[PDB]
Parts: structure tokens; C-alpha cells; sequence
């Protein structure tokens, strides 16, 4: 007769990952053109 | 090749370009839509308006190069407006491409930017035979 009960992580240094990663598909995306709003801060700025 | 520019401020009437290298640079458009009426007919004209701009220290005195020669610094504006119904586009084109060649033989080719006027100058109109 065996009865016990144990609870164990999934390793995320093995597993953990194979999901879509929420990084990606928004780092590709409009980091850049957003980060373009230089040109606004430049605007301002010379008015400023 | 040359220089492009990136749009700094974007309008659905306005966009401004200017060169990133010489801010002072811009080439600006805006175009004004109004509904017209003619005999019977209701019709839907444009305005163009393009103003391009060139900030620019003129003349170096005859022919030296040296540092305490910093003379002021004057503008080339370059201002064209087009005008004309929405669908005669098709022909609008065709005499601003005689347009161009129109000014071409008279200030490109002639003194006009001087400020002298030609009289026989050779002038054409759109249409052709």
C-alpha cells in the first residue's frame, strides 16, 4: 500500500519555455517608428 | 542620388519633410479640397499647394576659403499652387508638363532669374497639332 502525495516545478531552465513568448511579434513590432518620436521631442524641445 | 527626407509633422492636409543632415531644408504640401458648382454639373476641385525651401549663405567674395567669413545666411523659396477639377486630372498633367517646359525655356534657359524678361522667348501651349 502506497499513498503519498508530491508537488514538483517544471524546470523553466529545461522546460518552462515553448509558449509564444510574448516578447516577439511586439519587439519586431513599432519599437522603433515609437522610438521615432524623437522628432516630436526635438519639436518641442526647440520651442522648450 | 541625393539627400532624402523623413516627415516631421503629418497631417491628412499637411506633411512637412525635412532633411535630418539641414533641418533648415523642408519641402512642404497641402492640399485644400472644396466642392464647386458649375452649369448642371456639381463639381469637386483641389488646390496644390507645394512650397519647397533652401536655406543658403550666397555669394563667397570673389575667390578666397577662410574661417572668419561667416556671412549671413539668405533663403530660396520656391513656391507652386496647382489648381483644377478632380477627374480632368488626366489632362491637368499634361500642361504642367508644358508648365515645366514653358518656365524651363525661360528661366533655365534664359536670364529671367536675373531679371531680365525675353519677349520673342519661345512659349507653347498644352495643346499640340
Amino acid at each position: 500500500d502506497i499513498n503519498f502525495y508530491t508537488r514538483q516545478v517544471i524546470d523553466p531552465r529545461l522546460c518552462g519555455g515553448l509558449a509564444f513568448s510574448p516578447k516577439l511579434n511586439l519587439f519586431r513590432y513599432l519599437d522603433a517608428m515609437s522610438l521615432s518620436w524623437n522628432r516630436s521631442r526635438l519639436k518641442i524641445s526647440r520651442a522648450t | 542620388a541625393n539627400k532624402p527626407m523623413q516627415p516631421i509633422t503629418s497631417t491628412a492636409n499637411k506633411i512637412v519633410w525635412s532633411d535630418p543632415t539641414r533641418l533648415s531644408t523642408t519641402f512642404s504640401a497641402s492640399l485644400l479640397r472644396q466642392r464647386v458648382k458649375v452649369g448642371i454639373a456639381e463639381l469637386n476641385n483641389v488646390s496644390g499647394q507645394y512650397v519647397s525651401v533652401y536655406k543658403r549663405p550666397a555669394p563667397k567674395p570673389e575667390g578666397c576659403a577662410d574661417a572668419c567669413v561667416i556671412m549671413p545666411n539668405e533663403n530660396q523659396s520656391i513656391r507652386t499652387v496647382i489648381s483644377g477639377s478632380a477627374e480632368n486630372l488626366a489632362t491637368l498633367k499634361a500642361e504642367w508638363e508644358t508648365h515645366k517646359r514653358n518656365v524651363d525655356t525661360l528661366f533655365a534657359s534664359g536670364n529671367a532669374g536675373l531679371g531680365f524678361l525675353d519677349p520673342t522667348a519661345a512659349i507653347v501651349s498644352s495643346d499640340t497639332t
